[PDB]
């Protein structure tokens, strides 16, 4: 096409996204890992994450404002998760790693896999 | 604003 | 912070929900524009315009399905935009420019009234 | 993956 292209577009998205995210805003499920609770856009979560993707294209799961996930998940990985969907920022630390490279494999989020992976691999 |  | 970033992430996570709006999964409310119905996700609406985002945070607006714009607008120039929102491409041209801009300022998308305002200026 |  003849289109011109904003650039910034998808980076304000998305920072708006957070924003409605932050105040609590037209949030439409609570993701609960273990004793923690997370809210959020269940559209936010499906462009992000395989698993995600999957469960809320499920006819019956499509419609529960409730996700278990699974015991073995760690809150703080999936919350260093949660915060990269909306942000594009990981907050990957030595700590860390582990939990979250685990997570993201649940979750089927391979950009975020892959990198763990080579952090691993150069400090081995 | 760029052509894409 | 200490956070690395996945440059592409916003670009794609716009492109996943634009996904979302063709195969009309979890679009949560239709826009009326005459004649016309556009069914979309009231988050990405809030995300890219101003009159989104004040009709979605009403307490009364934020509930409903259907959303009816002004006699005055066109659905072309809607249409334009809606597809703006969702993939950051903006289908100008000479004989679209007015009504997209009208849209653009009823809309309150500062940054596509802008470009329209230097493209008509370019060509008096 | 860059850094911000
Ligand atoms: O690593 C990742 C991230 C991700 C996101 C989605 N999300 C969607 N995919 C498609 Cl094709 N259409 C709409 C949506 Br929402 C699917 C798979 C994966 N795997
Ligand atoms: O030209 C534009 C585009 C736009 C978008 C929003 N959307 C939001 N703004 C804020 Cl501050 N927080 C959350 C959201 Br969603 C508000 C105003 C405007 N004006
Ligand atoms: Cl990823
Ligand atoms: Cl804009």
């Amino acid at each position: 096409d003849s289109c011109i292209q904003f650039t910034r577009h998808a980076s304000d998205v998305l920072l708006n996204l957070n924003r409605l995210r932050s105040r609590d805003i037209l949030t439409d499920v609570v993701i609960v890992v273990s004793r923690e609770q997370f809210r959020a856009h269940k559209t936010v979560l499906m462009a992000c994450s395989g698993l995600f993707y999957s469960i809320f294209t499920d006819q019956l799961k499509c419609n529960l404002s409730v996700i278990n996930l699974d015991p073995e998940i760690n809150p703080e990985g999936f919350c260093i998760l949660l915060d990269f969907m909306y942000t594009s920022r990981l907050n990957l630390r030595e700590g860390n790693i582990m939990a979250v490279m685990a997570t993201a494999m649940y979750l089927q989020m391979e950009h975020v896999v892959d990198t763990c992976r080579k952090f691993i691999k150069a400090s081995e | 604003w760029v052509i894409p």
